[PDB]
RNA sequence: ACAAGUGGCGUUCAGCCACCCGAGAUUGAGCAAUAACAGGUCUGUGAUGCCCUUAGAUGUCCGGGGCUGCACGCGCGCUACACUGACUGGCUCAGCGUGUGCCUACCCUACGCCGGCAGGCGCGGGUAACCCGUUGAACCCCAUUCGUGAUGGGGAUCGGGGAUUGCAAUUAUUCCCCAUGAACGAGGAAUUCCCAGUAAGUGCGGGUCAUAAGCUUGCGUUGAUUAAGUCCCUGCCCUUUGUACA
């Protein structure tokens, strides 16, 4: 029994990782069943490449909400990843979690540390945060 | 065994170029599932050349104004034309993107001088990032301007122009542009 | 002059029928929650009725 | 998927020439009249499919096109399509097709031009009619 | 296994939700079901003339995962973006003639009712049309 | 089941006055439920600086925070009135109902 | 561009008899050498699949790729 | 002449409520909202103007102020001045102008006629 | 989180560069000195000095008209010149915030019935983390059709009709139905803006508002190429230098 976060942007997403006989479900809908599939692989990441094997006592539920479609695929991969590291550090020894850690970490950071860019504000005189308009001389 | 797409190895394609080594990144660490990483690369000097060669290629087709902004439009047309490689020709793609990119960076360019506008123009030589990334941008250019105005789509037209850099065809506007900058730099010496 | 004529036009739902609540003018006025001042009387009184710039 | 041997490469029906290389609804666009939305509705309640060529389909079809196409209340294309739904001088409820529309068009120009009112005086002088600016745009 | 709507594909499943819904005719078609446009941001009517069986099949569908809607949350489902000529583009909200005529047929063969709320919801009836038919695409592949 | 309800526009005097309110409560142990944090709501009016219209066109920014805040707890509703009469501080107004 | 609105006689033998001897056979593919419309593409091009000479490689909505059987 | 189907013959014999249907939105959103003393007043004087010809005279010219009235068709034969900030214009009402505004038959401006550009 | 730890460079001093551990190794705005310009504002002022008019008014009201006019320029902007597209169906996700008013008529809207729309009609909720609101936003995604044509892009101009606001829409306010299909096929000398959630693409709130955004002010969403430097250009500051200039 876990749940822990991650996210990317405004996008949020927390699983629900307990004990059970392997199980992944994106508010109710399996890994297998969201809607982008140009960005299949990057829910399918840690299935790819923890194996089946090493999720094989756990039922996992996430729940997201916010942000855009793709903020929210971010922050469901790195949910995953820090579910199954949580429960692994938890109820299995450590060395096994640095195993997985040194496995996830060393493939791509984003998942398991998080996103700190967010998006700057507009200030005055353009239609961005640093973008002017046009400013004719004559 | 990460393999791109789902299908294609990394662990077999040949870089026959020493210069090229650490400025193409598709070697083993490089390996990714897909050309999207979302990442934080050009951040920093020399961070962005090892980003993966696949997704600085997919964001090479990011270009003009009316697809500005929109990534995943060109993980579809790249997934087409890798498969388009692959029935065309039947090689592995990773050794055409790996050819066109080695063969197409001009090797002699010219610089401008001569007190802003009176044109006397000097031949230097680039360094290896600069052939890189010129190679994926006169790369990108060619097939949206080949495919611009036709009944030809884009995805065979970037693959064959991939491939039109890879055997060095001189319809390739990569390989034109390639011989036409450098020999200007032969010109003015 | 009449009291029939005079002054009988709607002063509901106009530019004449809302002004500056301090200084008798009606342009470029500040409607919102109640201030109806205009933007200068606003400039004035800012940090008096409490809105700081931060 | 092979042209038939009753394949048209043109119609010339009420005097335009409509090509027999487009498709039917799209072919039809060129009387003035009928645009698509009339269109789509044209071909619904005439009972064709609306997937052929110009030059597939036989006359009898096509005249069904164009006789339910010139009274469509006959057929229950219903009472807001129509592009006259009070006329100035008859009041009855019409579409009104390719030379029709045109005659009406400038009778009411020209009536605008008589009485004196101020939407033809517009027209006549080369002024924008509906209220625009000419300042500084529309210069030939 | 079983099989709720949540689990499959819902490109295929709202298609042969609607080919049940072409299949069993009684589900009423009323009068003006060819001619119409369905909102004032689209530009024509339908290329397929099964438009009505399957934005009624979508419909109850929508219903299925969320409950406690009415029309005017129907219209903010199915709302659109607006070409506005030289203009810059809209959101422009979508047609309240369509959904309550479909919500109403959809109760004219007993397969939704209302809420306690005075929006809608579906019936045990209606949750078992739409689990059928869930565990009918199931299958196909 | 008596909740008394606190608003400012500063978070010092209305964290002053809550802690004292809660001291005095729980030194009398009445049941209270803590002070449940309601979100801030940022009043913004954004001028423009100038008052002809002439410069570079510069704006300006205002903002006026309200910190809203309550305590609820169950109890004699007269044994309530003994409270309220150590929070009189300004700044903070408190609003009753049951 | 003056293309075909539908096939002409000696069309067939092209599009049986050369086509599946191509290299990659997409709906850009026939229209460059046929003057044809990408709609007869499209349409017959899909309707080959169900004479199996063809193999379906990939489908989108905007570019569809078949090749030779072998 | 014959306006929606219907001539003034048989047009003068109506009420405002029978003008409802056949009139365009405008006119029919006028006399839903329902008009006002001046108008009404304006159509006393109009009366009074058309009672008191010898049969082939026209009426006397009452002028007005008004320029947004509608046309309504009693008001046919009529010379009524309406004012366009500096001249009441004279209009001629015939049964072909019933339905259009009364600020139509007064111009407001001259058509513009250039000469050189300035500096 | 400090240039703190390490390696190097460095008159071994300021610091600079590289890399681990780390959420984070230049987040962004407000604030803003000496002192000056004949800079703008007497149209924000019951801040004003004087001059002016002050009852056939330049006060003050009511009514039509005007600022909207067009042989013509210049600037801010919007929409596009299409196949990465257009059109039709499906699918799924935000976030800043607004909400019944001394003066004073002016509000956010659920849900049910009737229409193809704007809307009509009624019971409800709300002074707000409570109701609108899980704010079911657009782009993006997945299939259909279209096939390089001034074409199904462009939707300018132009006709009849219905509704809403209001004392009143003509010089069409706004909206919707149908019809009409203009240059435009990627723009020459000059030039504008910009370095990471940045440019740009795309929508949603606030303002003005009885009706309301091609403008402005914010919010988010999809999210890059290229630089990690120079004084060539354009301005500006500083040091030396020349004066009969103050
Ligand atoms: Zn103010």
């Amino acid at each position: 029994s876990v749940q822990v976060f991650g996210r990317k942007k405004t996008a949020t997403a927390v699983a629900h990782c307990k004990r059970g006989n392997g199980l992944i479900k994106v508010n109710g809908r399996p890994l297998e069943m969201i809607e982008p599939r140009t960005l299949q692989y990057k829910l399918l990441e840690p299935v790819l490449l923890l194996g089946k094997e090493r999720f094989a006592g756990v039922d996992i539920r996430v729940r997201v909400k916010g942000g855009g479609h793709v903020a929210q695929i971010y922050a469901i991969r790195q949910s995953i990843s820090k579910a199954l590291v949580a429960y692994y550090q938890k109820y299995v020894d450590e060395a096994s979690k640095k195993e997985i850690k040194d496995i996830l970490i060393q493939y791509d950071r984003t998942l398991l540390v998080a996103d700190p860019r967010r998006c700057e504000s507009k200030k005055f005189g353009g239609p961005g945060a640093r973008a002017r308009y046009q400013k004719s001389y004559r | 065994d990460i393999k791109l797409f789902g299908k294609w190895s990394t662990d077999d394609v040949q870089i026959n170029d020493i210069s090229l080594q650490d400025y193409i990144a598709v070697k083993e660490k490089y390996a990714k599932y897909l050309p999207h990483s979302a990442g934080r690369y050009a951040a920093k000097r020399f961070r962005k050349a090892q980003c993966p060669i696949v997704e600085r290629l997919t964001n090479s087709m990011m270009m003009h104004g009316r697809n500005n902004g929109k990534k995943l439009m060109t993980v579809r047309i790249v997934k087409h034309a890798f498969e388009i490689i692959h029935l065309l020709t039947g090689e592995n793609p990773l050794q055409v993107l790996v050819n066109a990119i080695i063969n197409s960076g001009p090797r002699e360019d010219s610089t401008r001088i001569g007190r802003a506008g009176t044109v006397r123009r000097q031949a230097v030589d680039v360094s290896p990032l600069r052939r890189v990334n010129q190679a994926i941008w006169l790369l990108c250019t060619g097939a949206r301007e080949a495919a611009f105005r036709n009944i030809k789509t884009i995805a065979e037209c970037l693959a064959d122009e991939l491939i039109n850099a890879a055997k060095g065809s001189s319809n390739s506007y990569a390989i034109k542009k390639k011989d036409e900058l450098e020999r200007v730099a032969k010109s003015n010496r | 002059g009449h009291q029939q004529l005079y002054w009988s036009h709607p002063r509901k739902f106009g530019q004449g029928s809302r002004s500056c609540r301090v200084c008798s003018n009606r342009h470029g006025l500040i409607r919102k929650y109640g201030l109806n001042m205009c933007r200068q009387c606003f400039r004035q009184y800012a940090k008096d009725i409490g809105f700081i710039k931060l | 998927l092979v042209i038939p041997e009753k394949f048209q490469h043109i119609l010339r029906v009420l005097n335009t020439n409509i090509d027999g290389r487009r498709k039917i609804a799209f072919a039809i666009t060129a009387i003035k009249g009928v645009g698509r939305r009339y269109a789509h509705v044209v071909l619904r309640k005439a009972d064709i499919d609306l997937t052929k060529r110009a030059g597939e389909l036989t006359e009898d079809e096509v005249e069904r096109v164009i006789t339910i196409m010139q009274n469509p209340r006959q057929y229950k294309i219903p009472d807001w399509f129509l592009n006259r739904q009070k006329d100035v001088k008859d009041g009855k409820y019409s579409q009104v097709l390719a030379n029709g529309l045109d005659n009406k068009l400038r009778e009411d120009l020209e009536r605008l031009k008589k009485i004196r009112a101020h939407r033809g005086l517009r027209h006549f002088w080369g002024l924008r009619v509906r209220g625009q600016h000419t300042k500084t745009t529309g210069r030939r | 296994p079983g099989v709720t709507v949540k689990d499959v594909n819902q490109q295929e499943f709202v298609r042969a939700l609607a080919a049940f819904l072409k299949k069993s005719g009684k589900l009423k078609v009323p009068e003006w079901v060819d001619t119409v446009k369905l909102a004032k941001h689209k530009e024509l009517a339908p290329y397929d003339e099964n438009w009505f069986y399957t934005r009624a099949a979508s419909t109850a569908r929508h219903l299925y995962l969320r409950g406690g809607a009415g029309v005017g949350s129907m219209t903010k489902i199915y709302g659109g973006r607006q070409r506005n000529g030289v203009m810059p583009s809209h959101f422009s909200r979508g047609s309240k003639s369509v959904a309550r005529r479909v919500l109403q047929a959809l109760e004219g063969l007993k397969m939704v009712e209302k809420d306690q709320d005075g929006g809608r919801k579906l019936t045990p009836q209606g949750q078992r049309d739409l689990d059928r038919i869930a565990g009918q695409v199931a299958a196909a592949n | 089941r008596i909740r008394i309800t606190l608003t400012s526009r500063n978070v010092k005097s209305l964290e002053k006055v809550c802690a004292d309110l809660i001291r005095g409560a729980k030194e009398k142990n009445l049941k209270v439920k803590g002070p449940v944090r309601m979100p801030t709501k940022t009043l913004r009016i954004t001028t423009r600086k100038t008052p002809c219209g002439e410069g570079s066109k510069t704006w300006d920014r205002f903002q006026m925070r309200i910190h809203k805040r309550l305590i609820d707890l169950h109890s004699p509703s007269e044994i309530v009135k003994q409270i309220t009469s150590i929070s009189i501080e300004p700044g903070v107004e408190v609003e009753v109902t049951i | 561009l003056n293309n075909l609105v539908l096939f002409d006689k000696a069309t067939y033998d092209k599009l049986c008899k050369e086509v599946p001897n191509y290299k990659l056979i997409t709906p850009a593919v026939v229209s460059e050498r046929l003057k044809i419309r990408g709609s007869l593409a499209r349409a017959a091009l899909q309707e080959l699949l169900s004479k199996g000479l063809i193999k379906l490689v990939s489908k989108h909505r905007a570019q569809v790729i078949y090749t030779r059987n072998t | 002449f014959t306006y929606r189907g219907v001539d003034l013959d048989q047009l003068l014999d109506m009420s405002y409520e029978q003008l409802m249907q056949l009139y365009s939105a405008r006119q029919r959103r006028r006399l839903n909202r329902g008009l006002r003393r001046k108008q009404h007043s304006l159509l006393k004087r109009l009366r009074k103007a058309k009672k008191e010809a010898p049969p082939m005279e026209k009426p006397e010219v009452v002028k007005t102020h008004l320029r947004d009235m509608i046309i309504l068709p009693e008001m046919v034969g009529s010379m009524v001045g309406v004012y366009n900030g500096k001249t009441f214009n004279q209009v001629e009402i015939k049964p072909e102008m019933i339905g259009h505004y009364l600020g139509e038959f007064s111009i407001t401006y001259k058509p513009v006629k250039h000469g050189r550009p300035g500096i």
